[PDB]
Parts: structure tokens; C-alpha cells; sequence
DNA sequence: CGTTACCGCCATCAATATCCACCTGCAGATTCTACCAAAAGTGTATTTGGAAACTGCTCCATCAAAAGGCATGTTCAGCTGAATTCAGCTGAACATGCCTTTTGATGGAGCAGTTTCCAAATACACTTTTGGTAGAATCTGCAGGTGGATATTGATGGCGGT
DNA sequence: TTACCGCCATCAATATCCACCTGCAGATTCTACCAAAAGTGTATTTGGAAACTGCTCCATCAAAAGGCATGTTCAGCTGAATTCAGCTGAACATGCCTTTTGATGGAGCAGTTTCCAAATACACTTTTGGTAGAATCTGCAGGTGGATATTGATGGCGGTAACG
């Protein structure tokens, strides 16, 4: 009703007016004739100000708070766009949106609601198909198709044949998908998917919101796909009782249970590539593939009685029946976390305790040696969680290579690990002389070093100084095969990329603690009918 | 190339070296002038204003501000600090006895 | 952009926020400050706002009494002498 | 002996006016006596920069008032200069 | 026969205050409603700080004013505190006021 | 043995001597000190007794406030102990100084 | 008259902590109390030498209280309740 | 169009006897013009205060040789008061 | 016949000195010598500062005394900075100093 | 014990702005003449303020004693001041955009110069009231000692978690 | 399964608050005399209120410009955390000298009288300092060539550690 919102919607545009005399521009209608230049109406299609919103919320032509909230927030894109970044304008229209922040999250949190902030995605790179290889960077034209299938300009032209010509829609990359919606079948009421956690498969039956859910006396139905019911491995059994034991002996007044479990495990090979084949193997100095086990893990959490993942895990196991140099190692390939822990302090210690309670688990089998390769994210590239919130600062190569030490530090102190150098030290340590001598793991940053220098006895010598160039980045941990685990397929997780996949085409994102709750009972419930299917 | 960058405190000794060897006003004189004359309207309205008087308000301002400032940097420096805060600036106030 | 009036259209800047911020920087350079901290100025601006009222308004006190409603540098001095803050230069 | 003026029975009577049944001591009275003395070379020095100023060689209830303004804070800048116009007044009236 | 501190209403003399206007060399003239503007000020003022100096002492359970309670009632009041900045009472002392670090701090 | 923690006796004995207005320096070394100064400016010179407890009261009072200013300014450097160098700012500030 | 020497060691080491402790102050380093006895040193000579300078203006060899109000006074340390 | 009295011409005669070859801004000399109007402010009123204190109704030399001995430091006034002195003495010879 | 500041030997206005002794109303009486006493005590100021300012403007390669000058050379004499402690020069700045601690190394 | 490659320190060089003096037009400083009300110097009568001369007299300097509220010297450990490390982050340095600031020109609101003249200020001689104040008598708030109920500090019994 | 640091609970050794009671210097009440004020009453003088008006210069407004306001990246800052040699506070023994009450010689402050050099008040004559207009001179503020001076970047050489 026009009347109802009044009373609660009107304090936000007092205090939109108490700005002064910044919010004096918008007060009314900005006319492109009287100020100068005429575009204002070619730039801006729909100009709108404070009086219509005035007049709109006395006649009562909104509806729901939704509308005013959209219609405030598209004033604000208005001035951000038309007006330059360095005028004053542009400030104005900041401050006015700072302050109308600071006070629309309680109001319209008093009408049932969660929070009064227009969300938008962040600026996420996307993948193309063809290459495999290749991303599309930001400001850079690209080629979509249904929102589903990307191309970028060199891949445009490498593609042999068209497979209609005027049928894929130009498009730029300034497009940000809008939340979803979802209706209360016993009220009516639309608003976000997310806040609610309402799933298609749990509750097939239909949505039930909070407030009708309390009229009936009656709870929502108990979720048995959750982390804890996922199948337990040794491993994961371990690192479960090791963070446990770790948050018992802190016995923090926050922390939580965190529940560890290993959802895939697979057999794989990696083959050498046609330079070091040509070169190596077919002299039968090195064996031309390299077997190993891949196991991918995931941390979770029980905050606000929900389950939420706040880390990830991708590694490459080789045993003791794989031909050297890579018998009985293991290999870091990627791993991601997501910074809402509880409690926020011991976060970092925990992940110690995952990455160290791994070392203690793969040195009982008889694996000897750790490889870590310390290269952070670029801007906009995520490893395993999607849409990392806007305030998860990303470690710098010296940050995050200090934090690999002090882990290291902490591991050798509790006799788990013998030792851990940089890669050129551990090169010295075997008196490395030929390309063969160096481990060989798929994906690893090496493998395409030799392959560009080969494309590039002068193997060795080029070798040692890629060492010396990237030798702290790289982290050799010496510890001093059957493994307990059975196999677990999974083609859903199977890499990163099909993940990062699936968390795009459903908008699977950590943006938020209510999106990344969101986001852990998604995969919860993906993962709980793959092992059916 | 990473261009020439001067380590933070050379240009900062140099400029106050400037400063300290110069004796022209800091305050720029349109802002002043609507300072005071809107502090004025505040005690009496419809007042004018000689500008001979104008620039010796202004003056004895910029000495009054350069004197806290350096009553500042030593309550600043008193501290085994370099950076000064407001703290520097009540007890030096307080010892002038204004507070 | 915007255009229209601007010259002493856009005094939207607070009293005593007329003092830019380099000005205060300057001023506590000048006094062999080397670093200050990002909310001393403000701070710096309130106290300048005391030492107005501490000197216009007895000069004010001063201009009223001689039945002027114009201010003269005599009357700034006299009030800035009474405070124990004596000027030179605009005794003429 | 050489007479040696004081305002001691004024401000006692002062005292009886606002505490009829509070004493004074001879220290505490020569403290208020030498308050007074003070306030009153203050504003006399006041008072003859006022008239110096304006080359006025007479120095009326005006000069005072507006010295009382420069050198009395506030309320009690107020109060004295409203008591003393009505006393000025009164004194007028007769 | 009405003398003009009667005639102003005032308790303190406008003939003394007169008097020691003229004998101050202040001004080769004195107005005559200078002395009624003096006497006027300065009862006023011996007013506030009588009345406050009685305050103190009934705060300390004392009928009689000593310096002690005028240093208080002038140091509890801001503008009598700031008419007298820079004069010292006798035997007076300080008012009690002990810095928040100087407390123990466990 | 009993024994007070440092600083609660210091913070009775301050409270006590806050609570108190007499003299705490006695008259006679201040007064000898008084007097080799004044000799050292003029000799074969006499001192009334209430100039010579104006002179102690006066000096007493102004080491009370300069012990002020010296306490809130070691305050400042967040520490308890004065040490001369508080006493030098705080002169200095006054304008005693510089 | 005797030339007395050495007296500012009259003011005692319980005396300088004693004024300290009546300005608040908790803690005094060992070095403090010789400091504020120059300090007061410096004021006696500060004051003492304009009162003496009173002395000789009357064509007095006596020091009196009135001329100590003068000498504070005109130091901007007017003092009450020893007349003026 | 009033006379306005200034010591100008005498401080800069002044200083042709100190600096033949130097000479002065007028900002300088509004300067020097208030330093010079001050310290006779300040004379003045000492030497008034001492004539008052003492009940003396006259201001001779030796007053406001005492206002100098009060005001003005050590060794500058130790020079004030010899160079007034042989003026002083030079005037009488006169 | 001749001035009484050339009878005393001196370069600053005796008359006008008693003349504005007489107009301040600090006395109703003053002495003959005292306006040639007070005037020497003047023109001994003005003397030695006028020498400090030529100095410091030597020193500073400038033959036209500035306020910069006079600020240089009342705060480089210890007894002047002492008289003019409260007294506040126009265009005149503060002197070079940079504290031990604020230097590098 | 031998060899090589890394890390640290020192030698050496590209580049920036902060200096330096040189040079030239010029607002501003200096030199000289003329006019002249305003001071400044001289003369003479008048008044008076403070110097000298003696002496009354208050308090300033100086010596006696004694015993006890504090000055002086010593100990120890409680803990605050001082030194070291390092990580979050707030400021420093800098390129980018353009805008508020600065300079010059132009109406009249009041700042000042002139003139009349009257309410209001000295000047002074009596005359009356009244504030300092010698002196004796009665009243009274609190200095000071006593006793015990009421806060303030500290770590003693034992329970407990790191 | 013995020692150690916090905590909330009681408890013992102490300083604090305070009511109570007694001697007494100090605060308050009269009697009286009083020279210094207070004040009314005329004469004289002048400070400035009042009215009219010329001259400043202050507010207002035009364009040309030398600045200021934001965002980025990072070397250094500040403060939290830790540890510790050391000192200044609490306690105590010893005694130094204080603290006041007392008296006394006399140098020196101050009251009283006399009276002359000096200050004052005109009255007059004279130089003279402040201002206005002309004109010559000039110290130093923008540019500008120039040597030079500082400083952070980079490469090279030596110390050192580690593997064989």
C-alpha cells in the first residue's frame, strides 16, 4: 500500500535532503537545454530525480520497496554514467549513496526484509571453449553465445568454418546478471533465492517462507544432504580430527566443528610433452607418461546451523609403483579458501592444520616429498571458489610465501616435517644435470618452461637459472605405497574448470555469507546425486 | 621503468626548509575572506571590511597556526614519535592554557 | 560535463572548510612537522574556529564601541594585544 | 597612621545579602579584597585604552560597559552589564 | 540626604570608587555614572563568587568560607576560571584530579 | 611483613596532600636561598617575613602548576614517571623557555 | 652580613617529591628533583632580583611584601591576600 | 588629510649613522614604527606605575631608569641605561 | 636656539617623546630629563637592532633590510627573543631548524 | 677438502630539480625643493613636590634551647621504563583533470572634516555622614585529641584451567 | 598426578570518616573620636551630540590562470607483543635540625617642618616635519644558461654456505 511504506521510506529521503548542498542537483528534474549540452537524454535513456521519487511515493505508483530501492539505485548509475568520475557531481552522488546506505538496511529490515543493497557480481573472467587456454580480459570486445559460450578475438579467426550469419546478438561485457527471485507459494511474496536457501530437489513440494512457516507452527524439513553425510576417508578422517583437536585445545568461544571430507579420488596419467619426448624419452632416458592419484577435498563449517565451505583442496599424488623422478611425491596443484571462518583469528591457523594435517597423512604412507608452487590469483581469476567477496584481499607473492614458510616452520616444529627449501637448493641437493632429473607434474609451470626453451648441455645451464629466477616461488618439502582409500569418481569436481563452470551457469558465488551458505548447499546437493547417478 | 621516486621525508625536509626560508602567506586569500566574513555575519550582520585589516587577521592566524604546529612537533616528538595527533594538539593547548 | 555558473556559485564547501587541505599541510610543515595525521586538519580547522572568536569578537566589541559598523586594523591589533598576542606592522 | 582603604564592609554586606548566616575569614576577606582591586585596575586600564583609542578625554558608563564586554565572559559579561545599566538608570531617574 | 550608592541601589560606594577612578590617573575625566557602573560590576561579581564560595563550604560541611572553598567555586566554574587564569589564590590548593592512567590499570 | 603494592601509598599520600593547603617547604633553607640570591644582586639587604612567605607560597604554587603540566604531559607519552625532559616542554610551551 | 653559600640544597629531596606529589605526579626519577631546583632557581631569579629592584626605587634597603605583589604581577603571577 | 606623527625620519637617521649604504622596505618601517611605539608604551606605563606605587606624583629619569631595569634584559639594559645617563648628563652640561 | 635632542646628543624627537609622555595620561607631571633618557634608551634599541638586521642582510647577500632580516636577527639574540617572547613579526617566518630525531640516519 | 652459486655490500652511472648567479624592466625606495600648521624652544611669574634634618618608633636581624615532625641513608623486589620485532596500514610521492582563485574595474554605504551649541563635566568651600579603628566584652567554628564504626588493599584458605 | 596463575569469596591488618568534647585565637558587636571623604551648591569651561557633506574604499562582477582534489602503489610508521636490567617506592632505623617562644641592640622606615630648584602655564618667534608632485636611481623578482650536488638504481666482486 502508498500509505503503509510511507512511514518507514520517507526517513531515507530526509536524510537524501539533510545532505546539503550536495543533494541540492538532484532535487530537481536536470534539464540537458538549461545546463548545456542537450545528451543528457542520449545518454541516459530514463532521467529521473528526487522529486519523482517524492511525487511516486505520494501518488503510490510503488509497490514494493524493491521498486523504490531499484529506482534510487538506478539514479546513482545515472549520475555515475553521464557525469565524469572527477567532477563533483560524482561525489555527490557518492556521499548521497553512503548515507543512504547507512540507514536503508534497518528500515526496510523492519519490513521483513534482509538488506537494502542493489548487488551486483564481480568482474569475473570468462573462459573460451575452443583454446582451452585462452580468457577474456576486462574493456576487451568478446563473442558470447546464449550467455553460455564464449569467444575472444585471436579465437574468432582460428576456428576453421561458420559452423545462421546475423544470429548471435553483439553484446559488451558490462552486463551483470540480476539476483533471482523466488515466490512463497502460501503468501505470494518474492524475494531473493539466497537469503532463503530454498532448492528445487530438497523441497520439491514448494517454498515456504519464514513468516507463514511460524503462522502453522511448523519448522522447515531437516536437510540430509549435508557435508557430515557425505561418505568419510581416512584422510578426510583425518583432518577433520586434527582441526577438531586444534579448535578443542584453543577451545575458542566462536569456533565451531569443521567437518572435512575427500568427495573425489581418481587414477590419471600425465604425458611429457613433444619437446622433452623428443628429446628424453625416446632416447629412453625418461619413461613417456608419469602415473599418480588425484584427490580433491573441501572444508566446511557449521555457522548460523548451516553448512558453509571455506576451503579447497586439489592434489597430485604419484606412489611408490611411478618411475622417477616423481616415486613417492606429492604435488599442490590448487587450493582456495574463503575468509568466512569463525572464528576469524585461528582461520589462518586452521588452514595450517589442513595443509600440515595433509603432510602428516601422505608421510605415513611413504610419500617422501612435498611440492608447492606459490602463485597467487591474478585480479578477477578465482581457483576453485567462485566470486570471491570484494573485501578478500588477495595475497601478494611475499605475503602468501611468508605464510607458506611460517606453515613450514610450524610443521618442522612439530617433527612432521624434516625440512623445506626453495626449488634450486633442492637442485643442488641431488646435483641436478639434465632436464629429466627435474619432477614432472601435469599442469606444473616446469613442463612448459622446457617446452618454450626447447622451442627456445645448455638444457641444464638454461634450467638453473629459471631456477634462480622463480626459485622462492617454488617450495621442495622434505618429509623423510598403498593407499587406505578406495576411489571415488566424481566428474562433477573433477578439475577446477567444470566446477567454475557449473558455479557460473547457476551463479554459485561467495560474494556474501548468505551467498557462499548458498553456494555449500548447492554443491552439497550436487555432490549427494552424482555418487546416485 | 619505475621512475625517480624521492624516499618519503627528503621532500618533506626540503619543503619545510622552503617554507622556513620564505615568509609569504600560506592561507589562500578568497577562503579566509568568506571565513571571516561569515564568522562576522555570526556577531553582526551587514559588516564591511578594510582590507588592511583582512591581511592582519590573516597574518597573525598563520602565526598563530605555525606556533601550535611547532609546540605540536615537539609534543609530538616528546612522545619518541614523528607523526603528530590530535593528542599532541590538546596538550599543547592545554599548556597554553586555552583549554 | 555540467555546465552553467560556477565562479562563487559553488561556495558548497563548509566556513571553515574554505582552508584547503594542503593549507593546513603547509602551515604544519612550516612549523617543522614532517608527517601529520589524515584527521588532524579538521581538528586544526576547530581550533582556528576558537581563535576567531577569541579576537573578532572583542575587535567587534572594539568597532561597535567608536559607533562603526566597518572593522579597521587598529581595532584587530587592539584585540589581538589584549590576548597577549601583540602584532606589528598594521599600527599606522 | 596613614589610613589604608579596603572594601571590607561592602563585600560583607554582600555576604550577609546572598548567606545571611555564612561568615568570612580575614584571609578568605582579604582575598576577595584584593579580587576586587584587581577587577577594578582592569577595568579602569580598560576603560582608559577605550578612551585613548577614540581620542575621548572622558571616560562615561559606556567605555566601561564596552570594557566589561572585552574582559567579562559570557553570562557574567551579560548580568554585569544589565546590572549595571540599571543601576546607571536609577541613578538617573532621581 | 541620600547618598549615590543608595541612590543606585548598590551596596558597594560610588564615592570611594569614584575617588580611586580619579586618584588612578586613568583619564583626565570621569564620567558621573562611572562610579554607579563600577559599584554596579563589582557587587555583581563579589555576588557570584560569594555565593559560589558558599556552595563549596556547604559542600564540605563548613558554615565559615575559607580560601580552600574559593579555590574551589572559582576552579569549578569555567568563566570565573577564565577571569582568573592567571592568578594564583592563597592557600587554595588544587583541585582533586587524578588522570585515568594513573589509576591502576588491571 | 606487610607491604603496600607501589603507588597506593604514593596515591594516599597525594589524596592527603591535595586535600591540604599548608606549605610544604620550610621557610628557613628557601629563606637562606632568598637571601644569597638577593645578596648576589644587592648586598646588605633586609626581608620582611610576609615577603618571604609571599616568595615561598608564590614559588610553591608555581611548582604546583608546573608539576601539572609535567604530570599530563608525561601522561602524554604514556608513562607514569616524569623525567626532565617533560619539566623542558612543559617550560618551554609556557613560553618560559622558547 | 655572612655570605651564605649553598643553600639550594636546602630544598630537600622529600620537599621537591612533596610538591611534585601535591601537582599529581606518581612516579619522580632521580635525576628530577637537582632539575626543578635550578627551575626554581631560575623563578627566585626571575622574581627576587625585580622585587630587589623595587628595593632601591623607594630609597628602601628593606624588601616588602607590596613590592613582591609588584614584581608578580608585572610576571603575570599576580598573587592575592599579601595586599594590592 | 591629519598629520600622522611618526618617528620615521628619525629611525631611518638612525640608520645612517648604523647603515649609510642599507636601506628599509616601508612594510619594515611600519615595523620599526610600532617597535619603537611599544617599548615607549611599555616604558611609560612602568615608570607610571612606579611613580604610583611610591606616591610619587613626578616621572623623572630615575623612574623610568627603573621601568628599563624591569623590562629590558641584562647587558642591553646595562647600555640603555649608560647611554641615557651621558644623555642625561649631556642635557644638563647643555 | 638648538634642539633638545641635539643638546643631549641623541637622534630621536625629545619633545615629541614628552609630548606623548604628557597626552597617555600616565602622569599629570613629568620630569625635563626624562624625554631625553627615554629617548636614548629608544635610539640605543633602534641602533643595535638596525646593526643585527644589517648583519643578518649581509649574511643573507641583500644590501635592503626585509622583515625576514629583522625576524633573523631578534631571534638569533637570545635577550632579544627574550623581550619580543610574545611578539609576533609580520612577514617575517621562523628560523631553519630541523630536529635531531626528524634528521635520517 | 674442493667447487660453485647465492647474498650482501660497494663501486659506478643515468637523471632531476634545487640550487647558483646574470640580466632587465620597474614598483618602490631614495633625494631634493617649497609651505607651513604644528610643535619646539625661550622668557617670566607661580606653585609645589620632594630633598634635608631630627627624631619617634615598628619590626628586622640575631642569639638560646629542646625535642620530635620529618630529613637522610639502606634494602629489596614490583613493576614500569627501555630495547627488539614485525605486521596492519595510514600517509608520502605522483600523474590527471579543471576550477576555484586572483586581478582589475566600477557604483554608493558610510568614514571622516566643519560648525553650533547645550547637557555635562571640573573647581572649590563648607557641611554633614560615615568608614577606619583604640579598646573591652561576649560569642563562636573549628584546631586538636579519642574512640570505634565504616571503606580500602592485599593475599591468605581452596577450585580450576592452561 | 605435583606445581602455578586467576578468580570470586572471606578475612585480617590499616588508613579514612566522622561524631564528640574542650581550650582559644579569631570573627563579630558596641562606644567613641575622627580626619578624610561625599555631596550639594554656583561659576566656568569644553566634550561631544547633531546636521550637512566630500572622499574613501568595499562589495560586486568580468575574465585569465596557477594552482587543488582523487586515485594508485608502496616504503616507512606506530603500536602491540615480549623480555629484562634496573630503579624508585614502601619500610625502617637514626638523628638533624626545626619550630616556635622568648628577648634585645639598633639599623632603618616613616612622620613633621622648612623651603628652593624644577615643573607648569601661558606668550611669542622659529625651525621643521609631514605631505604633494617630478624625476633619477635601483634591489631584486621572472627567465635562463651553468656548474654542481644529491640520491636511488644496477652491476660487479667477495664472503660464505652447502653438496659431493
Amino acid at each position: 500500500k502508498p500509505e503503509e511504506l510511507r512511514q518507514a521510506l520517507m526517513p531515507t529521503l530526509e536524510a537524501l535532503y539533510r545532505q546539503d548542498p550536495e543533494s541540492l542537483p538532484f532535487r530537481q528534474p536536470v534539464d540537458p537545454q538549461l545546463l548545456g549540452i542537450p545528451d543528457y537524454f542520449d545518454i541516459v535513456k530514463s532521467p529521473m530525480d528526487l522529486s519523482t521519487i517524492k511525487r511516486k511515493l505520494d501518488t503510490g505508483q510503488y509497490q514494493e520497496p524493491w521498486q523504490y530501492v531499484d529506482d534510487i539505485w538506478l539514479m546513482f548509475n545515472n549520475a555515475w554514467l553521464y557525469n565524469r568520475k572527477t567532477s563533483r557531481v560524482y561525489k555527490y552522488c557518492s556521499k548521497l549513496s553512503e548515507v543512504f546506505e547507512q540507514e536503508i538496511d534497518p528500515v526496510m529490515q523492519s519490513l521483513g526484509y534482509c538488506c537494502g543493497r542493489k548487488l551486483e557480481f564481480s568482474p569475473q573472467t570468462l573462459c573460451c571453449y575452443g583454446k582451452q587456454l585462452c580468457t577474456i580480459p576486462r574493456d576487451a570486445t568478446y563473442y558470447s553465445y546464449q550467455n553460455r559460450y564464449h569467444f575472444c578475438e585471436k579465437c574468432f579467426n582460428e576456428i576453421q568454418g561458420e559452423s545462421n550469419k546475423e544470429q548471435f546478438s553483439k553484446r559488451k561485457n558490462d552486463t551483470l546478471d540480476p539476483e533471482l527471485f523466488v515466490e512463497c507459494t502460501e503468501c505470494g511474496r518474492k524475494m531473493h533465492q539466497i537469503c532463503v536457501l530454498h532448492h528445487e530437489i530438497i523441497w520439491p513440494a514448494g517454498f515456504v517462507c519464514d513468516g507463514c512457516l511460524k503462522k502453522s507452527a511448523r519448522t522447515r524439513k531437516e536437510n540430509k544432504f549435508s557435508a557430515k553425510r557425505l561418505p568419510s576417508t581416512r584422510l578426510g578422517t583425518f583432518l577433520e580430527n586434527r582441526v577438531n583437536d586444534f579448535l578443542r585445545r584453543q577451545n575458542h568461544p566462536e569456533s565451531g566443528e569443521v567437518t572435512v571430507r575427500v568427495v573425489h579420488a581418481s587414477d590419471k596419467t600425465v604425458e611429457v610433452k613433444p619437446g622433452m619426448k623428443a628429446r628424453f624419452v625416446d632416447s629412453g632416458e625418461m619413461a613417456e607418461s608419469f602415473p599418480y592419484r588425484t584427490k580433491a577435498l573441501f572444508a566446511f563449517e557449521e555457522i548460523d546451523g548451516v553448512d558453509l565451505c571455506f576451503f579447497g583442496m586439489h592434489v597430485q599424488e604419484y606412489g611408490s609403483d611411478c618411475p622417477p623422478p616423481n616415486q613417492r611425491r606429492v604435488y599442490i596443484s590448487y587450493l582456495d579458501s574463503v575468509h568466512f571462518f569463525r572464528p576469524k583469528c585461528l582461520r589462518t591457523a586452521v588452514y595450517h592444520e589442513i595443509l600440515i594435517g595433509y603432510l602428516e597423512y601422505v608421510k605415513k604412507l611413504g610419500y617422501t616429498t612435498g611440492h608447492i608452487w606459490a602463485c597467487p590469483p591474478s585480479e578477477g581469476d578465482d581457483y576453485i571458489f567462485h566470486c570471491h567477496p570484494p573485501d578478500q584481499k588477495i595475497p601478494k607473492p611475499k605475503r602468501l610465501q611468508e605464510w607458506y614458510k611460517k606453515m613450514l616452520d610450524k610443521a618442522v616444529s612439530e617433527r612432521i616435517v624434516h625440512d623445506y627449501k626453495d626449488i634450486f637448493k633442492q637442485a643442488t641437493e641431488d646435483r641436478l644435470t639434465s632436464a629429466k632429473e627435474l619432477p614432472y607434474f601435469e599442469g606444473d609451470f616446469w613442463p612448459n618452461v622446457l617446452e618454450e626453451s626447447i622451442k627456445e648441455n645448455d638444457l641444464s645451464q638454461k634450467l638453473y637459472a629459471t631456477m634462480e629466477k622463480h626459485k622462492e616461488v617454488f617450495f621442495v618439502i622434505r618429509l623423510i605405497i598403498v593407499d587406505p582409500d578406495p576411489l571415488i569418481p566424481c566428474d562433477l569436481m573433477d578439475g577446477r574448470d567444470a566446477f567454475l563452470t557449473l558455479a557460473r551457469d547457476k551463479h554459485l558465488e561467495f560474494s556474501s555469507l548468505r551467498r557462499a551458505q548458498w553456494s555449500t548447499m548447492c554443491m552439497l546437493v550436487e555432490l549427494h546425486t552424482q555418487s546416485q547417478d | 621503468k619505475k621512475p625517480h621516486r624521492y624516499r618519503p621525508g627528503t621532500v618533506a625536509l626540503r619543503e619545510i626548509r622552503r617554507y622556513q626560508k620564505s615568509t609569504e602567506l600560506l592561507i589562500r586569500k578568497l577562503p579566509f575572506q568568506r571565513l571571516v566574513r561569515e564568522i562576522a555575519q555570526d556577531f553582526k550582520t551587514d559588516l564591511r571590511f578594510q582590507s588592511s585589516a583582512v591581511m592582519a587577521l590573516q597574518e597573525a592566524c598563520e602565526a598563530y597556526l605555525v606556533g601550535l604546529f611547532e609546540d605540536t612537533n615537539l609534543c609530538a616528538i616528546h612522545a619518541k614519535r614523528v607523526t603528530i595527533m590530535p593528542k599532541d594538539i590538546q596538550l599543547a593547548r592545554r599548556i597554553r592554557g586555552e583549554r | 560535463g555540467k555546465g552553467g555558473a560556477k565562479r562563487h556559485r559553488k561556495v558548497l564547501r563548509d566556513n571553515i572548510q574554505g582552508i584547503t587541505k594542503p593549507a593546513i599541510r603547509r602551515l604544519a610543515r612550516r612549523g617543522g612537522v614532517k608527517r601529520i595525521s589524515g584527521l588532524i586538519y579538521e581538528e586544526t580547522r576547530g581550533v582556528l574556529k576558537v581563535f576567531l572568536e577569541n579576537v573578532i569578537r572583542d575587535a567587534v566589541t572594539y568597532t561597535e564601541h567608536a559607533k562603526r559598523k566597518t572593522v579597521t586594523a587598529m581595532d584587530v591589533v587592539y584585540a589581538l594585544k589584549r590576548q597577549g598576542r601583540t602584532l606589528y606592522g598594521f599600527g599606522g | 597612621r596613614s589610613r589604608k582603604e579596603s572594601y571590607s564592609i561592602y563585600v560583607y554586606k554582600v555576604l550577609k545579602q546572598v548567606h545571611p548566616d555564612t561568615g568570612i575569614s580575614s584571609k578568605a576577606m582579604g582575598i576577595m579584597n584584593s579580587f576586587v582591586n584587581d577587577i577594578f585596575e582592569r577595568i579602569a586600564g580598560e576603560a582608559s585604552r577605550l578612551a585613548h583609542y577614540n581620542k575621548r578625554s572622558t571616560i562615561t558608563s559606556r567605555e566601561i560597559q564596552t570594557a566589561v564586554r572585552l574582559l567579562l565572559p559570557g553570562e557574567l559579561a551579560k548580568h554585569a552589564v544589565s546590572e549595571g545599566t540599571k543601576a546607571v538608570t536609577k541613578y538617573t531617574s532621581a | 540626604a541620600k547618598t549615590r550608592s543608595s541612590r543606585a541601589g548598590l551596596q558597594f560606594p560610588v564615592g570611594r570608587v569614584h575617588r580611586l577612578l580619579r586618584k588612578g590617573n586613568y583619564s583626565e575625566r570621569v564620567g558621573a555614572g562611572a562610579p554607579v557602573y563600577l559599584a554596579a560590576v563589582l557587587e555583581y561579581l563579589t555576588a557570584e563568587i560569594l555565593e559560589l564560595a558558599g556552595n563549596a563550604a556547604r559542600d564540605n560541611k563548613k558554615t565559615r568560607i575559607i580560601p580552600r572553598h574559593l579555590q574551589l567555586a572559582i576552579r569549578n566554574d569555567e568563566e570565573l576560571n577564565k577571569l582568573l587564569g592567571r592568578v594564583t589564590i592563597a592557600q587554595g590548593g588544587v583541585l582533586p584530579n587524578i588522570q585515568a592512567v594513573l589509576l591502576p590499570k588491571k
